[PDB]
């Protein structure tokens, strides 16, 4: 069972390392940072079980900011649009 | 001062990666031109995939591998 | 040289494994492992965290295994022998190295076969970087020095260890 | 070009730890009272070409009861770990410049223990079999006395490359300060490397002949070429960090002028211990390490930690 | 006591030069003033950028140029 | 890229001069009798090696002294900070956690 | 010696306080994985070749148990990269937590190990210290408790307390007995737990006691069947009127208080409209409780009395706490209906 | 991308026949010794390709326990092997 | 997403190498502040580093005219005094300390 | 006494060879400038610029004041 002393009396055990936007000692971001504070912002005065099935946008992209998952896609779909059709015109680019 | 030397290169940077291919083909099974890979909107820092395109030769080699392995 | 120096280390990494992941006769265990953790801290040297790498030489791999070595002369086996000769550790070998190979192979072998295995591309390591920054001791894992904010986490392994010696001064 | 400054570096120093083993029974020599080499020479310069060459004409035999793939592994790294370590290590200009490198010795000072460990195994019994593994145990209860007190130090220089490391030793030859610490950097590399006063690991005394048994002149000039490839490292190593030089941003050349003049004084030392001293007879070995040499390497270590705190001391690094 | 004291330092004298610089280490950094010097120096140190912040009224302190009279004194080190 | 370069470049000199110094006379035309004559000055040596303990601790007596000589590596980087005293404080805890754990076991080393 | 055997038995507990305090995915990693670490010299104390050969089969079956884990720790930093300790935000997660961390509890596979460590541990003395281990996880499962697939913690359950069951049924040996019939009631306690959670530890307090007081009472000599029945004429007869105070209510009737984790777990597994399943768990345990007659049987029918044994002297064994449980084991039914809104 | 399918197919380093058997225990135990690098490697790039700048402490806790604990449970591997001389997973003699 | 066209581009880059452009670099900043700061109150105020260019054109402006300035009057002692701190590794500013004045002879005082 | 002296000479000098071999190409390579050095991804990014703005391709040739006149 979940007792958070931490709450009641004035130590931080860890509560620092926690998430990806705290501090980081010289102040320097991550690369997905700034969605953090938007999507923590979302979800907090919610219990979370509402959670899933409100706000779930600021998240998902957040889950495609991190993982570049589909703008991967999108690209490695432009080497089907060149790089079929070498040969049949458009080299694209001109050098330089 | 050197930094907006930077921004300057990155915007001149993505234009020709993108004016440089939407005359490459417009599809009608295509994409618009410059859409958005999210909902939100605001500027985010670019992944080196998109300002290099397949171009993949040599100077890529030198950009992200650079500064490791050496002088 | 090329832009896959990266891509052709891991898997003669995931390839180090398999060696010793069978049953080669334990004095070539270790020739399956100090291949392995060096491509291992070989994969872990580009991305630009260096000293954390650097440690795995001499935290474990230089001192860790020794002791692995340090003894099976105290179990020593009984006549030692070059593995993959016998009949009993070569059969279970190929299938393993063909089953990435044969994944290797049309996993993309053409534009795309076919979905799980379609979303990853290759070949500018489009991530493997942002941008440009700064410097602080390089940006990253420069910093791995933090006697300030971690503490309660230190002074579990710090005493967590002190008790490492006492258990194993008795079974002893 | 690159590659041919590295060839100009492997093929020159083979030839210094060739003509050592004159110098070796030169001075070792007229500690006797006699004199050296002499008759072949005229002046004795001449007489490692024919040494090179006894030994690879001579036949080089394989025990029948070996296993002959670990005979072979082993000592194709006698020979590289030794050649390796040599490459950042500035004369001024280290051919590499690696940012925390220092570290990256004992990365590789670690890594040829496990190349005793398969020799003495790799071929048979008892005189190269408990025989090798009991020069592993004294290898690697030496290392704790060091790289704490190569630890220490560096909190009094401020980082972990090697180019502040001749900025900080400017005026001020960084031996004064420590000089506590600076013996036992000495006794270290002379108990690691098995030389003279603790001899075992190559036997004369204690064995017959340690490790090097069964080789016969085939591949024991290898070894007998890496066991001395590591000496004359370490102690071009010390005197980089201790007896520091006055870089020289015009005259290079003055740098490693004055720098060998030195690095090849202090060499000299396990050659004008090696007529001195007797052995100590494995239990007094160790049994004098954890008792007598480490509490104090942990004692200083609690001292200069402090000291530049309690002093405003700090020095600029990272 | 100090019979013992002198009958270790027959046998033993190594140890207790460890002892000896065990503590005396551990003791003095809560003695000597020049301390908390030390942790001075080391907060000044501009490992980052400064920002400058709004003024709207105050603005305390500080003005647009830096040389003009704007904050603490950091040059009682220049001197020392 | 020159990093692998000096690398391969330094085992292919020593990779090579095995062969030619092990090798080459190892197939001349010289007698070389298969009598099992070798293995010298212990002639036949038949047993296993048994278990010899104070050989064994002195393993794992260093294993775990090495650890924490990792974790006490980067003090030189974290003597540049904001608040020191949770370093001075705690950095001489390790210290004194590393050298306890001696004091114990000293009480029993052996024969080391 | 004596000291630190108060060192090493402290440390035990503060391997598990950092369980139940923390926010931190590392932290439930050391905290457990000091555990593995700091139990194994209990085991040892008399040098044997059992508990040798016992710890090492126990050892390397927590270890991987543990480093499972912590590769499914390390797959939600990918996703979502946000520690702390909530629902696993992937399914590969979670299918390696729960089905992986059922090798510290062992449910219904995952056991062939209870029985062989708690067997042949030549000390018997505890041993007792098996109930922390059941205590550590669960104070996961409380909290990651909406994430599960639902369809296995279910499947593990009621594989579970069947295979349990059945497990003793041919046993002799009572330190098996125990071992069996305690992935029993590793059983109801996680079929409950995604309906309403609480009412969960109540079945696990009622455990920790009911078992406790077992061994305590096992202790004075007490080790096979057939020395529990040269008992009752040997060393006092008000000892036979507690083992049958207890393992009658261990299984639990309903004037006794092992009744109680029944009657309220199924005020809630029922009211959730699922009845066809708790009767085959009420039903099953029944033939659970056939170990305990005929374990009953033993030492009221004054069987051949062991030989001519003559015990004049006293006792001077730590019988601590004894002297209230099977007052509290017991008796408590009649007194609450806090447990529910108690501990909650 | 790649390479976190490699390493992960390392990461089935596991298998299990060859996590207990058969006998040279010593294979079992070295198997297990280097299931770390699966979890250490892996985890020494999702905390680093991402600037986390905070957790990379965990990786060097990760090994900080592998050695310490992974290098008890050889102690046992004596005990067995004392008794005997051959360790061989072979020996069964508490049963059930 | 927009992108400004391809102009407003292919503006005037200072060119110059990395061992001159930290010689002056210093006199540069501290008397200059008139764009500069604001610029970045144009960035970390406001991110999305394109809806604001237009100061970047003001900063990149204000060195033109000071590398254009210091043509005029002392070229000689610059030109030479960042060919020592050219003469290279690690670009020391400890070895050039003697010519810092030749540099700085009239600059800070003739103009 | 003196028949040492000259065992010494050739060790010496061949330790003399790798010190002016290195040092006289880097000199040699980049035309007359020491090898520039980079530690920090900060100090990378002018050389990588420098290499831009040179002449053609090198980070060694430096333009001067007289570049953009
Ligand atoms: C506990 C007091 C500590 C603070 C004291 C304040 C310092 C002021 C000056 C102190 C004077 C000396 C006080 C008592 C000295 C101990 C005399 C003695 O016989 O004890 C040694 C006793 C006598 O043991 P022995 O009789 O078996 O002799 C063997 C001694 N050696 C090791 C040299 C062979 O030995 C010990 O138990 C010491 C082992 C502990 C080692 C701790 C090392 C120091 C680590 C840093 C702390
Ligand atoms: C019988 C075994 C099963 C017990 C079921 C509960 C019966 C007691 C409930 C009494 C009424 C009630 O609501 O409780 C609140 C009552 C509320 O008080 P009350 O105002 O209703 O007073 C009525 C009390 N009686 C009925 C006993 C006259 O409080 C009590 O619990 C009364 C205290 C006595 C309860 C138990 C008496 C012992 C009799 C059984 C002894 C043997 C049982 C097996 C033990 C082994
Ligand atoms: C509750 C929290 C968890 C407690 C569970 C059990 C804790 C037992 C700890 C010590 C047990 C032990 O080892 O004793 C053996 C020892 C015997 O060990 P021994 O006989 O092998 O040898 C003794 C050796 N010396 C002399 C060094 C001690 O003591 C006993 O004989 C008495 C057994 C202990 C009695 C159990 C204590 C509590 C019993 C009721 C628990 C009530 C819990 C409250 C419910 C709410
Ligand atoms: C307030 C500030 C602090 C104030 C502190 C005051 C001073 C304290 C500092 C003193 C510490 C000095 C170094 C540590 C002590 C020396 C190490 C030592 O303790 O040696 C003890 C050793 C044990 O011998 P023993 O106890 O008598 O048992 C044998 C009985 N048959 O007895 C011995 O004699 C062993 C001798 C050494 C063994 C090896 C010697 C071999 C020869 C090498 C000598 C060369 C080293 C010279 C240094 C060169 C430096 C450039
Ligand atoms: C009057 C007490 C009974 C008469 C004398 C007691 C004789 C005796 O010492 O025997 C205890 C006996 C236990 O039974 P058993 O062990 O089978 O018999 C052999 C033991 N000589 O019987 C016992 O005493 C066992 C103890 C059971 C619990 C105590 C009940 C004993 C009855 C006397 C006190 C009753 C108090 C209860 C009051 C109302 C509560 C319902």
């Amino acid at each position: 069972p979940f007792f958070d002393v931490q709450k009641r009396l004035g130590v931080d055990l860890d509560r620092w390392m926690t998430i990806q936007s705290a501090e980081q000692p010289h102040k320097i971001p991550s690369r997905c940072h700034a969605f953090e504070k938007e999507w923590i912002e979302c979800a907090h005065g919610i219990g979370s079980i509402r959670a899933e099935k409100e706000c779930k946008i600021e998240f998902e992209d957040f889950r495609e900011c991190l993982l570049r998952q589909k703008t991967m896609k999108r690209l490695h779909a432009i080497r089907r649009q060149r790089e079929k059709l070498i040969k049949e015109g458009k080299y694209t680019p001109p050098p330089h | 001062l050197l930094q907006a030397e930077k921004d300057r290169r990155v915007l001149q940077m993505l234009r020709e990666n993108l004016e440089e291919e939407a005359t490459v083909m417009k599809d009608v099974p295509g994409w618009k031109v410059g859409e958005s890979v999210f909902h939100t909107t605001r500027w985010v820092t670019p992944m080196m995939g998109e300002l290099y395109g397949l171009r993949a030769s040599e100077e890529v080699l030198s950009a992200t591998y650079g500064f490791i392995w050496y002088t | 040289m090329m832009l896959y120096i990266v891509f052709i280390l891991s898997v003669i990494f995931v390839m180090g494994f398999v060696g010793f992941s069978s049953k080669p006769s334990p004095i070539y265990g270790g020739l399956g492992l100090i291949v392995s953790g060096g491509v291992g801290c070989g994969i872990v040297l580009n991305f630009g965290g260096s000293f954390l790498g650097l440690m795995v030489f001499l935290i474990y791999l230089g001192g860790m295994m020794v002791v692995f070595g340090y003894t099976t002369a105290m179990a020593t086996e009984q006549y030692p022998e070059i593995w993959l000769s016998n009949k009993a550790v070569l059969g279970a070998f190929v299938t393993g190295l063909l089953m990435e190979f044969f994944m290797v192979y049309y996993v993309l072998k053409d534009k795309e076969v076919e979905v799980v295995f379609e979303f990853n591309g290759l070949g500018d390591w489009v991530i493997y970087d942002t941008g440009d920054s700064g410097f602080f001791s390089e940006e990253a894992m420069g910093i791995a020095a933090l006697y300030s904010y971690g503490t309660w986490l230190v002074i579990v392994t710090g005493w967590s260890l002190l008790i490492g010696v006492v258990v194993i001064m008795e079974i002893t | 070009m690159f590659m041919i400054n590295i060839l100009m570096l492997i093929i020159p120093i083979l030839l210094a730890v060739a003509f050592l083993t004159l110098v070796e029974r030169k001075v070792l020599g007229y500690m006797q009272l006699r004199k050296g080499p002499n008759v072949v020479g005229p002046y004795g310069l001449l007489q490692p070409i024919a040494d090179a060459i006894k030994l690879f004409i001579k036949e080089p035999l394989r025990p029948a009861t070996s296993s002959a793939s670990m005979f072979i592994l082993a000592p194709i790294m006698a020979l590289g770990l030794a050649l390796t370590m040599w490459i950042p290590l500035p004369m001024p200009y280290p051919l590499i410049n690696m940012n925390l490198g220092v570290l990256f010795m004992l990365a590789m000072s670690s890594l040829a223990v496990y190349s005793i460990l398969w020799s003495g195994w790799a071929s048979n019994s008892k005189y190269a079999l408990i025989g090798a593994l009991r020069a592993v145990a004294q290898t690697i209860s030496y290392e704790v006395t060091l790289a704490i007190i190569l630890l220490s130090v560096l909190l009094m220089s401020g980082s972990f490359t090697l180019s502040t490391l001749i900025t900080t030793q400017e005026q001020m030859w960084l031996i004064l300060p420590a000089w506590p610490l600076a013996m036992m950097w000495f006794i270290s590399t002379l108990a690691e490397t098995n030389r003279a006063p603790f001899d075992l690991t190559e036997g004369e005394s204690e064995l017959v002949s340690g490790f090097n048994v069964e080789y016969a002149a085939g591949p024991f000039a290898l070894f007998f070429m890496a066991e001395y490839a590591n000496i004359i490292m370490m102690n071009i190593f010390t005197a980089i960090l201790f007896l520091g030089t006055s870089h020289n941003p015009h005259m290079p050349e003055l740098y490693t002028i004055n720098f060998t003049i030195k690095s090849l004084l202090l060499t000299m030392s396990f050659l004008w211990i090696r007529a001195s001293y007797p052995r100590f007879r494995y239990d007094q070995l160790m049994h004098l390490l954890w008792k007598n040499f480490l509490p104090l390497t942990l004692a200083l270590c609690m001292w200069h930690v402090s000291l530049p705190i309690l002093t405003s001391g700090i020095p600029p690094q990272t | 006591v100090a019979a013992f004291l002198k009958n270790v330092w027959a046998k033993e004298p190594v140890l207790v030069a460890s002892f000896a610089i065990a503590g005396l280490a551990v003791i003095l950094p809560t003695l000597s003033p020049y301390t908390k010097y030390s942790l001075m120096i080391n907060r000044a140190t501009p490992y980052n950028y400064p920002v400058p912040l709004r003024d709207d009224g105050n603005m305390p302190d500080v003005p647009s140029h830096p040389q003009d009279p704007q904050g603490p004194s950091l040059e009682w080190l220049k001197r020392l | 890229m020159n990093l692998m370069l000096a690398l391969l470049t330094n085992f292919t000199l020593a990779t090579l001069l095995v062969i030619i110094a092990f090798w080459l006379p190892q197939l001349n035309v010289y007698s070389e009798k298969t009598s099992p004559y070798e293995c010298g000055f212990d002639p036949m040596g038949s047993a296993r090696l048994p278990f010899s303990m104070k050989f064994f601790l002195v393993a794992i007596t260093f294993l775990l002294f090495d650890l924490e000589i990792a974790l006490l590596l980067p003090l030189p980087w974290a003597s540049q900070t904001a608040n020191l005293n949770t370093m001075l404080t705690m950095a001489l805890f390790l210290i004194i956690l590393l050298a306890v754990s001696l004091a114990y076991e000293w009480t029993q080393k052996g024969l080391e | 010696n004596p000291i630190i055997f108060i060192i090493i038995l402290l440390t035990i507990m503060l391997g598990t306080i950092i369980v139940m305090i923390s926010s931190h995915w590392l932290l439930v990693w050391i905290g457990f994985e000091m555990n593995m670490l700091a139990i194994i010299p209990i085991m040892m104390k008399n040098h044997n070749p059992r508990a040798t050969e016992a710890s090492t089969k126990y050892f390397l079956t927590q270890s991987t148990a543990s480093m499972l884990l912590m590769m499914a720790v390390i797959i939600n930093l990918m996703f979502s990269g946000q520690w702390t300790v909530m629902k696993l935000f992937n399914p590969m997660a979670s299918m390696l937590m729960t089905m992986a961390l059922a090798m510290k509890l062992g449910m219904a596979p995952f056991h062939f190990w209870v029985p062989e460590v708690t067997q042949g541990i030549p000390l018997s003395s505890g041993l007792i210290l098996l109930t922390w281990q059941k205590l550590a996880p669960m104070s996961v499962l409380y909290q990651i408790f909406p994430s599960i697939n639902l369809n296995l913690i279910l499947t593990l359950s009621v594989l579970s307390i069947l295979i349990g069951g059945w497990g003793g049924l041919n046993q002799t040996q009572l330190r098996k007995i125990m071992a069996y019939s305690s992935i029993a009631h590793m059983g109801w306690m996680t079929a409950v737990l995604p309906y309403n959670p609480t009412m969960t530890l109540l079945n696990l307090i009622i455990y920790i006691i009911m078992t406790s007081t077992m061994f305590t009472m096992f202790m004075a000599n007490s080790t096979t069947t057939t020395l529990s029945l040269s008992h009752t004429w040997n060393k006092t007869p008000i000892m036979t009127v507690l083992i049958l105070a207890t393992l009658l209510s261990m299984g639990g009737l309903p004037p006794l208080s092992g009744f109680m984790p029944k009657w309220m777990i199924i005020q809630e597994m029922t009211k959730n409209n699922s009845i066809i399943l708790p009767t085959f768990m009420a039903i099953t345990a029944l033939l659970n409780l056939y170990f305990y007659m005929r374990l009953t049987y033993s030492t009221t029918l004054t069987m051949f009395p062991s030989t001519n044994n003559m015990k004049m002297k006293w006792q001077f064994p730590l019988m601590k706490k004894m002297t209230f449980l099977p007052t509290m084991v017991v008796l408590s039914t009649m007194m609450l209906p806090l447990t529910p809104m108690l501990s909650v | 991308s790649m390479v976190y399918m490699n390493i992960m197919m390392a990461f089935t380093v596991s298998l299990v026949g060859l996590l207990m058997y058969r006998s040279h225990l010593m294979s079992s135990l070295l198997c297990l010794e280097g299931m770390m690098l699966s979890l250490f490697v892996m985890a020494a790039l999702t905390i680093l390709n991402s600037h986390f700048t905070l957790a990379s402490m965990m990786p060097i806790i990760l090994l900080v326990f592998a050695a310490c604990e992974a290098a008890l449970g050889l102690s046992l591997l004596v005990m067995v092997s004392n008794t005997y001389g051959t360790d061989y997973v072979q020996n069964l003699n508490l049963l059930q | 997403v927009e992108l400004p066209s391809l102009e407003d581009l292919k503006v005037q880059e200072v060119k110059v190498s990395s061992s001159v452009l930290k010689a002056a670099a210093h006199h540069y900043g501290a008397q200059c502040d008139k764009p500069n700061k604001e610029f970045m109150l144009c960035r970390w105020e406001e991110k999305d580093p394109r809806r604001c260019l237009e100061e970047g054109k003001l900063v990149n402006q204000c060195a033109l005219e000071f590398f254009r300035q210091i043509k005029r009057h002392c070229a000689e002692p610059f030109t030479e005094y960042w060919t020592c701190i050219d003469y290279s590794g690690l670009q020391l500013f400890r070895r050039c300390r003697k010519q810092q004045a030749q540099f700085d002879e009239c600059v800070l005082d003739k103009l | 006494w003196f028949e040492v002296l000259p065992g010494i000479a050739v060790m010496g000098v061949c330790l003399f060879i790798p010190g002016m071999a290195t040092a006289r190409i880097h000199r040699f390579s980049n035309g007359g400038k020491e090898k520039r050095v980079a530690h920090y991804p900060y100090q990378w990014y002018l050389m990588e610029r420098d290499r831009r703005v040179s002449g053609v391709n090198r980070s060694y040739v430096s333009k001067g004041l007289e570049n953009i006149d």
